[PDB]
């Protein structure tokens, strides 16, 4: 186990190293980070319904009974960019803010402790989680109990000893096609049935 | 991202040229506007005529180069059926010099005058390879034509190069007229009918009101551009406002469909108000 | 009738379709409106006719293409309309134009839409495919086999949250 | 290029000073006593000497 | 689980088939870029909260064609070949107790065109640059990824989310899955005869509570609605004057200069992109609560439907076993095996 | 951006004509208040849910 | 240069620093301006 762990960690290597679209997700919110701020600039440049888009323009060329016409229109058209602005980083804020909470929840839980719900921290019975330093987020190296080498039993729900049923209390029942066996149910290892 | 009267790429451009037995001098139209390109090695493009009906009946621009001074003049022109400019019997001392002035019969009613610097054009015929570019824009909106000159050399025997250059403005006229129909003028020689046409290519493509990116360098020259109408790869571009289309699906719009034609119904009546009354 | 063009009616300029309609407006009547308020439809004043005025761009446009430096060969998928206006294929979203149909359901490599997937494979087109559901598995059940595992492995799943 | 409904022509004669009085929103002894034009007047004014 | 994909032509909304609107528009630059990366951005996160539901294993489950369940009916929950498509009683009971659009996400010009319905929704948002985009995975589909987790759930119990599926019998699923609750095995074989009648006559009450009572969907209904009223809001949004002289943009082309034409005509790009701006924040504070639910429907699909729920009370009332997964439109519904 | 906030200073200054210039500024003023409002509580009705 | 102050080029009235730059206008071109459309170089119309 100390060999398959250990392999498993050198494919995290192979995993970010190769692969730059792993971390595409923290790539994105840097990027809805940067785009919208970058947005904002271009906003700058819409003429807003008024003759320009340009604040300077207007203050060298109209008087303020007509700048008050056409400069409360870049007023409007700047504000109302911000308060849409405003409202997407509110809406994007709920969503990293509903994820961190979920991350909260992956530190108590799966890093802190052990977590016993099924398939929440990835595929197979996870037994811990390490918490990894993320560009606006964390990263998780969740260890995870996966079967690879099955083999098909013969199974049965009861023995019949002396006219009595028989029922595991941890464990199945199992059989290699002439004698019955018991071993737990994540695992073979074949006991005798006691 | 700008909007006016463009060349779209990719469209149907025109081929004419002049040679010793093709000379095509014709009647082009210019209902939204035009643009010019020529491939050129012995400065066989002279001008144009730009008028409404090409005739004295109405107001025509006429902008030529007599090889001294760049003529733009607007007045009453009596419109010759073929204007030209030719260079006469070089046999011996042959100085490519000019002898007739065939743009026109007489100019009256001059409104606009432009007389430029003299200067000493070489005129000398060239074989093989085309040596130079001059490329024009030409549109006349709200009385105020916009020119754009773009001169680079090339290496070119055949059809227009897959290329970019950037036209600039060189001058702007104020000009007052409209104009539906045009003409260009071209240098005739031979070694007053009997006359040949050294080679050169000139190419006609129709302005339309379609929105352009622009891309500048460090330095302020335009790199490359992306019309937003010629597909939805290149809409997409507009949309993303950037040449690199990331892999995925965007939104641009829908698909446009154009008018055909303009349909007016109004009431049937022949009885005019009292204006009177 | 029948096309696109520049209606006028009664100095009401605009584009749209007109077409017949079985709508009969009384005779102080004119113009008809919609819930946007935009004019539906108009009445003829020459002769008693009436026709409907139907808005023109009609038909979303979707675009599949991979980046621009692979390859500059496109699919373009027409919404809302058939293979009429436009490799001409119908998928389930759209007249998709550009793009050979492909039996091999392969993973999405391009979200389309549809339960139909894009990529960019082998000369070299854009193919167009049914998205696959995965590697199809048959489990062996009956009352008497169970399936328990002699050996397992320990796989560091990455998960990476904001 | 547009046309119109219900054309009425509205023809009188008045002092010279006061034909801007003729305007949506305005007073005078022609505008605010006799002659009121109203507050959505969707028309044209045509006036000569 | 996800919602209705809208994709709205803020070219055609703002300026319906005209040239000098939309020379106008084209001067405001990036509005109409910011408020279709924001559509698209909603179009990839509700494909992608369908992808995180129904899409939880590689590969595709099926059930053998022998069933030996011990008395246990399954045949209400598995798909039926007779259908076109393979969809169980239940989720044929799902997806006609919500009221959708009509059959296909393609609906032809000529069908807008030739028939022009009195009030008809779905044709008057088209011509107002209003698309629906169709989902990434169809309800076709849908009932055969409910179907794959169904029958690994059936065959497999729950070591087939945590790895390879690994068989076991369902006597034996049921008598592990009462270690989880803290019940003794021994009260499952006592009762096997009991439990499956008592199982299948509950499995009756489903069919009793969907056919019968059609507000038991009205959670999904709703998300239908508030979708379905608030496209069909913003075509009410074209009648509101703006604070100009009219709400058509025909008629201020057709009466005024273009000198004072862009003191009117700006009045309605300003009424039509507010507007927008209204819509893309319904949508996406919308789609926040749709992906929490998503994201609850995913932690309902991996803990309660791939394994079993030790979340006491998570899953419905009374010590949950397991649960069924269930096409429904634009969601799941869970089938809560309680104790 | 209109020549005062208050509603009842327009209505006694301005004429109709000139009133829905200024009104109309003040209704925009207001309903993007409330469209700036409502928006503030639905995100805060998503945290609180 | 080098200090803020109230430039007026060419009628143009803002509030900026005027420093030297590497940019090279053409001789058509005088006003230089950036992604939020104002003003970012003008031309010196009396010295080059």
């Amino acid at each position: 186990i100390a060999n398959q762990f250990n392999s498993a960690i050198g494919k995290i290597q192979d995993s970010l190293s190769s692969t730059a679209s792993a971390l595409g997700k923290l790539q994105d919110v840097v990027n809805q980070n940067a785009q919208a701020l970058n947005t904002l600039v271009k906003q700058l440049s819409s003429n807003f319904g008024a003759i320009s888009s340009v604040l300077n323009d207007i203050l060298s060329r109209l008087d303020p009974p007509e700048a008050e016409v056409q400069i409360d229109r870049l007023i409007t058209g700047r504000l109302q960019s911000l308060q849409t602005y405003v409202t997407q980083q509110l809406i994007r804020a709920a969503e990293i803010r509903a994820s961190a909470n979920l991350a909260a929840t992956k530190m108590s839980e799966c890093v802190l402790g052990q977590s016993k719900r099924v398939d929440f921290c990835g595929k197979g019975y996870h037994l811990m989680s390490f918490p990894q330093s993320a560009p606006h987020g964390v990263v998780f190296l969740h260890v995870t109990y996966v079967p690879a080498q099955e083999k098909n039993f013969t199974t049965a729900p009861a023995i019949c000893h002396d006219g009595k049923a028989h029922f595991p209390r941890e464990g199945v029942f199992v059989s290699n096609g002439t004698h019955w066996f018991v071993t737990q149910r994540n695992f073979y290892e074949p006991q005798i049935i006691t | 991202s700008t909007q006016d009267l463009f060349l779209p790429f990719f469209s149907n451009v025109t081929w004419f040229h002049a040679i010793h037995k093709r000379f095509d001098n014709p009647v082009l139209p210019f209902n939204d506007g035009v643009y010019f390109a020529s491939t050129e090695k012995s400065n066989i493009i002279r001008g144009w005529i730009f008028g409404t009906t090409l005739d004295s009946k109405t107001q025509s621009l006429l902008i030529v180069n007599n090889a001294t001074n760049v003529v733009i003049k607007v007045c009453e022109f009596q419109f010759c059926n073929d204007p030209f400019l030719g260079v006469y019997y070089h046999k011996n001392n042959k100085s490519w010099m000019e002898s007739e002035f065939r743009v026109y019969s007489s100019a009256n009613n001059c409104t606009f005058e432009y007389v430029s610097q003299p200067f000493l054009m070489d005129l000398e015929g060239k074989q093989g390879n085309f040596k130079n570019l001059r490329e024009f824009v030409f549109k006349n909106i709200d009385g105020y034509f916009k020119i754009y000159s773009k001169h680079t050399p090339i290496n070119l025997v055949r059809d227009l190069p897959q290329g970019f250059s950037a036209l600039e403005p060189l001058v702007d006229l104020p000009i007052g007229i409209n104009i539906t129909r045009f003409q260009t003028l071209l240098a005739l020689h031979r070694s007053s009918s009997g006359w040949t046409a050294g080679a050169a290519a000139y190419y006609v493509g129709y302005l339309q009101p379609r929105t352009f990116l622009l891309k500048y360098n460090e330095n302020g020259t335009i790199t490359d551009a992306v019309d937003c109408a010629l597909d939805p790869l290149s809409e997409t571009k507009c949309t993303l406002k950037s040449f690199t289309v990331e892999k995925g699906i965007y939104q641009t719009s829908n698909f446009r469909v154009q008018p055909t034609e303009s349909i007016v119904r109004f009431p049937n009546i022949t009885n005019l108000c009292p204006f009177g009354e | 009738k029948n096309k696109c063009v520049n209606f006028n009616f009664n100095g009401l300029t605009g584009t749209g379709v007109l077409t017949e309609s079985n709508k009969k407006f009384l005779p102080f009547q004119q113009f008809g409106r919609d819930i946007a308020d935009t004019t539906d439809a108009v009445r003829d004043p020459q002769t008693l006719e009436i026709l409907d005025i139907t808005p023109c761009s009609f038909g979303g446009v979707s675009v599949i293409t991979p980046g621009t430096n692979t390859s500059n060969q496109v699919a373009v998928l027409y919404q809302d309309v058939n293979c009429t206006e436009v490799n001409v294929f119908q998928t389930r979203a759209g007249c998709l134009i550009g793009a050979e149909h492909v039996n091999n359901s392969y993973e999405c490599d391009i979200p389309i839409g549809a339960g139909i997937c894009a990529s960019y494979q082998t000369s070299q087109s854009i193919i167009a495919y049914t998205m696959s559901l995965g590697a199809e598995n048959s489990v062996a059940y009956s009352n008497n086999s169970i399936a328990i595992p002699t050996n397992f492995t320990i796989s560091v799943t990455t998960e990476i949250l904001p | 290029d547009l046309c119109f409904t219900n054309v009425y022509a509205d023809s009188f004669v008045i002092r010279g000073d006061e034909v801007r009085q003729i305007a949506p929103g305005q007073t005078g002894k022609i505008a605010d006593y006799n002659y009121k034009l109203p507050d959505d007047f969707t028309g044209c004014v045509i006036a000569w000497n | 689980v996800s919602m209705t994909k809208t994709s709205v032509d803020c070219t055609m909304y703002i300026c319906g088939d005209s040239t000098e609107c939309s020379n106008l528009l084209l001067q405001y630059g990036s509005f109409c870029t910011q408020l279709n990366r924001a559509l698209t951005g909603i179009a990839v996160e509700q494909d992608k909260n369908t992808q995180e539901v129904f899409a939880q294993v590689k590969q595709i489950y099926k059930t053998p064609p022998i069933k030996d369940f011990g008395g246990f009916n399954f045949s209400q929950i598995l798909p039926d070949p007779s259908k076109p498509s393979k969809r169980s009683f239940i989720e044929d009971l799902l997806f006609n107790k919500v009221t959708l659009a009509d059959a296909g996400f393609i609906k032809q010009y000529g069908d807008c065109l030739g028939d022009i319905a009195a009030r008809d929704l779905i044709c008057a948002q088209k011509f107002n640059g209003l698309t629906v985009l169709p989902p990434l995975l169809t309800d076709e589909m849908i009932a055969q990824y409910t179907s794959a987790l169904l029958a690994g759930t059936i065959t497999s119990g729950w070591t087939f989310g945590a790895g390879a599926a690994l068989q076991i019998p369902f006597a034996m699923q049921m008598a592990y899955r009462f270690n989880g609750i803290g019940v003794t095995q021994n009260v499952l074989y006592e009762n096997q005869k009991l439990i499956a009648n008592q199982f299948n006559s509950a499995i009756g009450k489903i069919q009793d509570s969907l056919s019968s009572t059609a507000s038991a969907l009205g959670k999904l209904q709703d998300v239908v609605n508030q979708n379905a009223q608030a496209l069909n809001t913003l075509v009410k949004q074209l009648s509101s004057n703006f604070g100009a002289i009219s709400s058509v943009l025909n008629d201020i082309l057709s009466r005024l200069d273009p000198p004072e034409a862009e003191v009117q005509i700006d009045r309605l790009i300003t009424g039509r992109l507010q507007s927008l701006q209204t819509y893309v924040t319904q949508q996406l504070i919308r789609a926040a609560e749709i992906r929490a639910s998503a994201n609850l429907a995913a932690t309902k699909m991996s803990e309660c439907v791939l394994g079993q729920s030790k979340r006491v009370d998570f899953c419905g009332k009374g010590y949950h076993l397991m649960s069924f997964p269930q096409s429904a439109p634009h969601g799941v519904v869970f089938l809560h095996v309680t104790y």
